[PDB]
């Protein structure tokens, strides 16, 4: 809920970070919006998206 | 059916507002042109 | 470091994988006469 | 009297059933909706630079390495605006009349 | 592909008796390899 410079596996960025419902398949771990930009991520520690 | 006014953003339209593009809403609202009309 | 290197003709290849690299002791190590890359810059090594 | 009323009618029964009527007006819309989702797709090219994505240019190359790939994505993007901003433009003179 | 060989998989019921079924599915990857060896030619196995 914080506006953050993030990254994650080299996502680099600046964006408020949120919890996703989106159900991903166990292979998954970026999603991508209607942009061809990243929407989701699968935290490459713990593996809630 | 419109993609979108401005009607309280708080989906094309979610990568428009992530790349600056901006739908602005009219002067006259939909009510004070049925008004006028 | 190996012990003997391999013919170019036979260029011998090597994977890298499920492993942390640190490449700060790469380009801090003297002992290279030529360390160029080709699509990244070797600072942000670490960092990727 | 009956006439027009029947005419009022037939208006109504017309614009309740068909699928075709607003096709003026839908495809002004239509238009605006796809001129966005190309401007937006724009940011999805090369230019011939190294990515698309430009972070993926920052947190891979140096200052000096960077400034031929951000200058080939400005080369692409301003063009990409100064596209849109023109057919805007002569869209809005259409309108305008 | 260039080094590399994977494979993706789907299962599902039906009920044909001599036939591929009408329908859509999709295969979802399973693992990665990188082999990085010409392949030309293919063999099945099965047991008795
Ligand atoms: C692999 O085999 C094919 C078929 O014989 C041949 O044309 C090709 O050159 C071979 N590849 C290499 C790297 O030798």
């Amino acid at each position: 809920n914080k506006c953050v410079n993030f990254n994650f596996n080299g996502l680099t960025g600046t964006g408020v970070l949120t919890e996703s419902n989106k159900k991903f398949l166990p292979f998954q771990q970026f999603g991508r919006d209607i942009a061809d930009t990243t929407d989701a991520v699968r935290d490459p520690q713990t593996l809630e998206i | 059916t419109l993609a979108d006014a401005g009607f309280i953003k708080q989906d094309l339209i979610c990568a428009q507002k992530f790349n600056g593009l901006t739908v602005l809403p009219p002067l006259l609202t939909d009510e004070m042109i049925a008004q006028y009309t | 470091n190996a012990t003997r290197f391999a013919s170019v003709y036979a260029w011998n290849r090597k994977r890298i994988s499920n492993c942390v690299a640190d490449y700060s002791v790469l380009y801090n190590s003297a002992s290279f006469s030529t360390f160029k890359c080709y699509g990244v810059s070797p600072t942000k090594l670490n960092d990727l | 009297a009956n006439q027009f009323n029947s005419a009022i009618g037939k208006i109504q029964d017309s614009l309740s059933s068909t699928a075709s009527a607003l096709g003026k007006l839908q495809n002004v819309v239509n238009q605006n909706a796809q001129a966005l989702n190309t401007l937006v797709k724009q940011l999805s090219s090369n230019f011939g630079a190294i990515s698309s994505v430009l972070n993926d240019i920052l947190s891979r190359l140096d200052k000096v390495e960077a400034e031929v790939q951000i200058d080939r994505l400005i080369t692409g993007r301003l063009q990409s605006l100064q596209t849109y901003v023109t057919q805007q433009l002569i869209r809005a003179a259409e309108i305008r009349a | 592909i260039d080094g590399y060989f994977k494979i993706y998989s789907k299962h599902t019921p039906i009920n044909l008796v001599r036939d591929l079924p009408q329908g859509f599915s999709a295969l979802e990857p399973l693992v990665d390899l990188p082999i990085g060896i010409n392949i030309t030619r293919f063999q099945t196995l099965l047991a008795l």
